[PDB]
C-alpha cells in the first residue's frame, strides 16, 4: 500500500517522477498480463502403466512450434473432440503409430 | 512537446568481481597511474584466491 | 513494387493457385469434429 | 462363403512383417465364449491349397493369405488413409424385459 | 532538403539520419520511392443500396512500408562494419523508431521488420561497398504521433473538483490515459464530443462515468484506447472486476476541446489525478486543424 | 454470439470461464447501447503452424446457445442422439408377451 | 560435335542420326533448346517443422521432353517422304529408342509422344521442302539406360551355393533381377546395403530370403524393380501365391557391391540361375561413380 | 574478391572454390544474382487489430537458394570431367555444406538439391566446354552455422558440480546437448534466460531440472531442441518415461550467457558431461552484438 | 478490347477472384433453408 | 516454352479456369452414390 | 575419398550384454518362438547376476 504521500517522498517532491512511477507499475502489470495471454501451451501425452496398475505414466511432450496444427474446444456439458497434427518424423508421432 | 524532463527513475544495482580470470579486465579502470597500471597477483605461496 | 503484383494478388486471396479439394476435405475435418463426439455408437 | 477363415481350425494370418511375412493365428475363446483371443502358431505346419499348384490360377485362397501391398518412395500404389483407433467400452449391457 | 529530416532510432538505440540535414554522416542513405509512408491506409466499407451502394464505416489498416536505404564507404571493411549496424538497428519482435522533422515538429512511427531485409546487388557487394538495402518494414500502429500533453492535478481535499483543458489538434481521434491515485472515488469525463457511433451524440454529451472505490496503494491507469484493458491497478488487483461492465467509451474527436471535470470523492489522504492526451496524426507533417 | 478474439486482452480460461456470464456488443444501428448477456457456451483454442496459412494460437468464443441458429448437420446429430436415446429408453419400457 | 552422338531408333526399327557425326543423312537434324533432357526431374517433399520445413523424401517425375526436328531435301517429294517416315518413327502407344553416346559410353531412353507432333510453318512445307516438327515426347521410365550386366551359375550339385559380383556404379538404385530354374529351393540375397528406408539398414545387412519350394517346370523370374510382379513362374503357376506374403525390398543403392551369396537346395536335377543388374542413370553422360 | 570467400563441400567430400581468393581451380565457378543467400527468410504473423493489425508473431522459414555456376575447361573432354565432378558433388537425400570465409570467420550452410539442375545452353555443351548450372537448392536449418562449442566435465566423486561458461554470441537462440553418461543423478540448468514463452520468464530464472536416475550402461543423450526428443538412452531404455512431465524448455537467448550450474549426485563411479552449444546465425557475415 | 481481356475473364466466371468460403456458406444456406423448416423440434 | 506458361499452369491445378458449382455437386452426387442405399425407405 | 575415410563395413565391431538392468532390450530379436518368449531370471537365492 504506498500511497501518494510515500511514493512524492521517494520521487523527491516531483508529480512527474512519481507518475511515471505509477505508470511503470501498470506497464509492467500490462506486459505480466499479455505474456500471460501470449503463452505457449504446453501438450503432453501420458499412458497406462504397462503392468496394469493405476496411475498415468508420462509418455512425452509435444512443442507447440513442432505441431503442424491444432484444434481444442471446451464446451459447456458437451463431449468436444481436440485434434492435432504431427509430423510422421515426430517422436510422439512415431510413439502413436 | 514535453512539459518537463525527469531523470529517469533509475532502480538499485548489484555488482561483483573476484578475479579469478587472467588479466583485469575492462571493468577496472585504472586512474593516476594511467593504462596498465594494474595485475593480479595469484598469492598460491599461501594457497588463497587471486587478488587484485 | 509490392503494389499492383503477386504481393496484392495475395491481399485479394485465392484468386490464384488455391485448391477444392483440399479445402472442402478441411471443412468437413471441421464439421465432423463439431458433430462426431455427439454422434451415438449405435 | 467364408473368405476371412478367421474362426477355421488352422486360423488365418492377423498380422505380419515385411521381412518375415504373416504370422498365423488362432482365436482361442474364454469361459462363456463371449471373447476371442489370438494365439500364434508358433510351429506354422499348414500345407498350400491344391489351387496353388494349378497353371492360371490367380485367386487368394482363405486358408493361405498372400497378397501383401507395399508403400515405399517406389511403390505403384497411392495409400490415402491408414487409421487406428483403439477398443472404447470394456464391458456390455443388453437386457430389457426378460 | 532542409525542410525535411527523417531518421532511424533501432531497437539497439542507434541514430541514423537518413535523409535532411546531415544525412549520410552514418553511412546510409534513404533512395526515392518509398510507400505507404505518408497517408495512413484506410479501406472504406459500402452495403448494397438502392441507388447502388451505401456507405457503412471506415477501417485504418497496417502500414506496410517498403523503402531502400544506400550503405556507403570508401573501403569494404568499414561498410561491411556499416551494414552489420544497419542490421542490428531492426528487428522482426521489437519496433524501431522513424522520425519526419520538419516545421511542424517532430513526428516518430514505431515500424517493425515485416520480412527479411533484401540487400546488395547481384555481385558481391564487397566490390562496390555501396549497396542498396530493400526494407519491407511494417507499422501496426499506423498513426504518425508526438510526443503526449500531460497534465496533473493534485490536491489535499477530502472531496475536490478539477477542469483539465482538452483539445484534439490532430486530424484523427486520440484516446485519452488517466492515472488516479488511491484511495478514493473518482469520477471521470467521458463525453462524446457530439459524436455519433452509438447514436447517442448529443445524448453523452456530459457524461460522466464513476470509477469503482479505489482501496489503498491501489492505483489504477485508466486507458481508453482499445488496444489494451481499461483499468489496470498497479497492486494486481482486478480493479475492473467491481466496475459493472462499465467502460470509456468516446474518443477525443478531431477540432473538439473543453475543460473536462474530474472529480475526487472519499478520499481521506487526498489523491492526485494525470491526463495524457495524446498526439496521434495520419500524416508525417500537417499544419494545425481547427 | 460468436466472437474471435484476435489480439483482445481478454484471456480465455482466466478472465472467462465456460458457464460464466458475459456481456457482448455488436456494432449495428438500434443495438449499439445493448448488451447481450449470455453465459459462456464454447471456446476454441485453434492453431495452424502450415507454410501456407499460418494461424498462431487463437480464441474462438461462443456465448449462449440456439437451436435455430445451429448448423443443420449439428442439429441432425442432436436429433439422432436423443431419438437413439429414446429409443432405447422405449425399447427396454417395453412389456413383454 | 564428335563428342557427342544422338540417335533415334523408332517403333518400326528406322535409324535416324539426330546429331553428331553423320547427322541429317536421313534428312532429319535436331534443333537447339531440347528441354527436360539432360537430369531426371525430381520433386522433394518438406513437412513443417520448428525451424521452417524438414525433408520428407524425394520422388522421381516422368520426363516431358520438348525439342525440335528439322526435316530437309532439295526436292518436296522426297521432302514428303522424309516427313512421312520421321512420323512413321513415333506412336503414342509404343515406346521408340532415344540413344546418346559420348565417351561415357552409350545410354538410351525410351519415349512416347506425349501429344501430336507440331508439324511445319505458317505456310505450305512444300514451298522450302525444309521444315521444323515440334515434338512433345514423354519418358515414362525417366532414368537413362545402358545395357544390364547379366551373370550366370549353373549347377549339377543337389544343393550349392555361389557367390555374384555386383556394384552399382551409376547414381540412382537399381533392382536386380533373377532368373532361376526349377526344381529347387533357392535363397537369394536382399541386402539393405546400409539403406535406412525401413530404419532397419544395419539389420537387414545380411538379409536373405527363401523363395517357395519350385515345383518340375515352374522356372521363375524374381524381378526387385516395383513396376513389375516379384514372383513370375513360366508355366503361370502362382508362385507369389504360394510365398507367404514375402518380398524382395531393398535395391542396389549407387556406390555398393558386394559378393551377394544364392542358395539352392533341394535340387534333384542340379539347376541354373541368372542375375541381371540394371545400369540407369540420371543423365545421358557421366563419369564413372565411386 | 579477397574480402569474401565461398567454398562447397559436396556429399562426396570433393572441395570447390566458387568465389573469392582461389576461385575456378576446380573449374567451377559462381555467376552472379543469387537469391534468399544472406538474411534468413522470415515471415511475421499478423492478427486482426482495432488500429488494422496487430503482431501475432514470426516464423523461420526454410531457404530456397536458386543459384548458378559456370563450368568451364579448354577441351570439352576435361569440361565434360569437371561438370561431372560437379553433379556428383550433390545429392537430395544427404546435403553437402556452403562456406562463406570473411573478416568475421567462417560460416557454414547445409543444403541439398531442391529439384534436378537445369544444365548448358540449348546447343550441346561439348560446343562451349563452358557452360553454365543453375542450381536451386534449399538450406531446411535456414541459419548459417559455425561449429559448435564443445565443453567436457569429468568427474570421479559420488556427488560434484561445476559451472559450464555459456554464450550466445548469434542473432537468433540455440538449444543445447547435453551427453551425460550413467549411473548418476544429474541436475541439468533450464535458465529462462528472461525468455516469457511460457509466461515464467522471472520464475524460472535459475531454473534447474533433475533428470530421473540413471541405471548402469544408460548414458543419455539431452536434447533441448524440438526437433529431437528430449531425453535418449543408448540401450534403447525409455528414460523419458520416469520423468514425469517434465522437459527443458528454454534455449539459450541471444546476448545472454552465465555459469550454467550442473549437478551430479549418487554416482559410484563418478560422471562425464559435455555440453555442445551451436552457434547460429542468420547472416553469412555479421559484426558481434551486444 | 473487351474481348480477349477481363471483360472474357468475367465470361470464362470465378476464374479470377472468387473465394470459397461464402460459396460454401452460402451452399450452407441454401440447405439449411431446404431442410430446417422439416427438422424436428425435438 | 511449355515450362513457365499455361503448361505449368496445368500443373498448378484449378487456379486458372474452374468453378465451385461443379465440384460442389460432383462432391454431393459422390457423398448421394456413398449413402443413399443404405438410407432407408421409411 | 576411399582412403581418407572408413566405410561403415570396412569396421571392426564388439558387442556387450549384462542384463544387470533386467530388461531384456531391443537388441535381442527372439528367434522361432515370437515375442515374449525371452526373459531375465534373477537367482537371488545364490550371489548371483541376472540371467537371460
Amino acid at each position: 500500500a504506498n500511497n501518494w504521500t510515500d511514493i512524492l517522498a521517494a520521487s523527491d517532491g516531483d508529480e512527474w517522477a512519481a507518475f511515471k512511477t505509477i505508470e511503470a507499475q501498470a506497464d509492467e502489470v500490462r506486459a505480466g498480463h499479455q505474456a500471460l495471454r501470449r503463452a505457449k501451451p504446453l501438450i503432453r501425452l501420458w499412458m497406462n502403466n504397462p503392468d496394469g496398475s493405476e496411475g498415468l505414466v508420462y509418455v512425452g511432450r509435444v512443442d507447440y512450434d513442432d505441431t503442424i496444427r491444432g484444434s481444442f474446444p471446451f464446451k459447456n456439458n458437451t463431449p468436444s473432440q481436440g485434434v492435432l497434427e504431427l509430423r510422421d518424423d515426430n517422436y510422439l508421432a512415431v510413439w502413436l503409430k | 512537446p514535453l512539459s518537463t524532463v525527469v531523470s529517469p527513475e533509475d532502480s538499485a544495482v548489484q555488482y561483483k568481481a573476484n578475479f579469478v580470470g587472467q588479466y583485469i579486465g575492462p571493468m577496472w579502470k585504472p586512474m593516476g597511474n594511467g593504462w596498465g597500471s594494474l595485475g593480479i597477483h595469484t598469492h598460491a605461496l599461501i594457497s588463497e584466491a587471486p587478488s587484485m | 513494387s509490392s503494389g499492383g503484383g503477386p504481393a496484392v494478388v495475395n491481399n485479394y486471396g485465392d484468386i490464384h493457385t488455391a485448391n477444392y479439394d483440399e479445402f472442402y476435405k478441411g471443412q468437413q475435418r471441421r464439421e465432423a469434429q463439431q458433430q462426431a463426439p455427439i454422434l451415438p455408437v449405435r | 462363403v467364408d473368405n476371412s477363415n478367421a474362426t477355421a481350425l488352422e486360423g488365418t494370418f492377423f498380422s505380419g512383417t515385411i521381412v518375415d511375412g504373416f504370422a498365423r493365428s488362432v482365436l482361442l475363446y474364454g469361459g462363456g465364449f463371449v471373447e476371442d483371443t489370438l494365439s500364434v502358431v508358433s510351429d506354422d505346419q499348414t500345407l498350400q491349397p491344391d489351387e496353388y499348384y494349378q497353371s492360371g490360377w490367380l485367386a487368394t485362397m482363405a486358408k493361405m493369405p498372400w497378397l501383401v501391398v507395399r508403400d515405399n518412395e517406389w511403390t505403384p500404389i497411392e495409400s490415402s488413409d491408414l487409421s487406428w483407433g483403439p477398443a472404447k467400452n470394456v464391458s456390455v449391457i443388453v437386457g430389457g424385459d426378460n | 532538403t532542409d525542410f525535411l529530416k527523417i531518421e532511424l532510432i533501432g531497437r539497439d538505440g542507434s541514430h541514423w539520419v537518413l535523409s535532411g540535414p546531415g544525412m549520410g554522416q552514418q553511412g546510409v542513405t534513404l533512395n526515392p520511392n518509398l510507400q505507404q509512408f505518408y497517408d495512413a491506409p484506410v479501406k472504406t466499407l459500402y452495403v448494397p443500396g438502392p441507388f447502388g451502394e451505401e456507405y457503412a464505416g471506415k477501417r485504418v489498416q497496417r502500414r506496410e512500408i517498403v523503402f531502400s536505404v544506400q550503405a556507403y564507404d570508401e573501403d569494404p571493411d568499414t561498410w561491411s562494419t556499416v551494414d552489420s549496424l544497419w542490421r542490428w538497428a531492426w528487428d522482426y519482435d521489437e519496433e524501431s523508431e522513424l522520425r519526419v522533422s520538419t516545421s511542424d515538429g517532430t513526428r516518430f512511427l514505431k515500424v517493425r521488420l515485416m520480412e527479411e531485409p533484401k540487400p546488395y546487388y547481384e555481385k558481391d557487394p564487397h566490390i562496390t561497398a555501396d549497396n542498396p538495402i530493400v526494407m519491407t518494414v511494417t507499422a501496426t500502429f499506423p498513426y504518425w504521433q508526438d510526443e503526449p500533453e500531460e497534465l496533473i492535478w493534485t490536491t489535499l481535499s477530502t472531496e475536490d473538483m478539477t477542469r483539465f483543458p482538452v483539445r484534439n489538434d490532430g486530424d484523427v481521434p486520440v484516446w485519452l490515459k488517466w492515472t488516479l491515485t488511491a484511495p478514493g472515488l473518482w469520477i471521470l469525463p467521458d463525453f462524446s464530443w457530439g459524436n455519433d457511433m452509438y447514436s447517442r451524440g448529443r445524448e453523452d454529451l456530459g457524461r460522466t462515468v464513476a470509477m469503482p472505490e479505489l482501496v489503498a496503494g491501489e492505483h489504477v491507469s485508466v486507458d481508453s484506447d482499445p488496444r489494451v484493458q481499461t483499468l489496470i491497478a498497479v497492486n494486481g488487483m482486478p480493479t475492473q472486476n467491481r466496475w459493472k461492465g462499465n467502460d470509456l467509451l468516446y474518443p477525443l474527436m478531431p477540432g473538439k476541446g473543453a475543460e473536462i471535470p474530474v472529480q475526487l470523492k472519499n478520499a481521506p489522504e487526498g489523491g492526485a489525478c494525470k491526463l495524457t492526451r495524446p498526439r496521434w496524426y495520419s500524416r508525417p507533417w500537417s499544419r494545425p486543424g481547427v | 454470439h460468436l466472437m474471435a478474439l484476435h489480439d483482445s486482452w481478454i484471456i480465455p480460461g482466466l478472465h472467462i470461464d465456460i458457464g460464466q456470464r458475459m456481456g457482448s456488443t455488436v456494432n449495428s444501428k438500434g443495438v449499439e447501447n445493448i448488451v447481450w448477456v449470455n453465459q459462456l457456451e464454447e471456446m476454441t483454442a485453434a492453431w495452424d503452424n502450415s507454410a501456407g496459412q499460418t494461424m498462431p494460437l487463437s480464441w474462438v468464443l461462443k456465448a449462449g446457445k440456439s437451436d435455430r441458429a445451429m448448423s443443420i448437420g449439428e442439429r441432425v446429430a442432436r436429433l439422432a442422439k436423443k431419438m437413439s436415446e429414446a429409443l432405447n429408453n422405449v425399447g427396454v419400457h417395453i412389456v413383454q408377451s
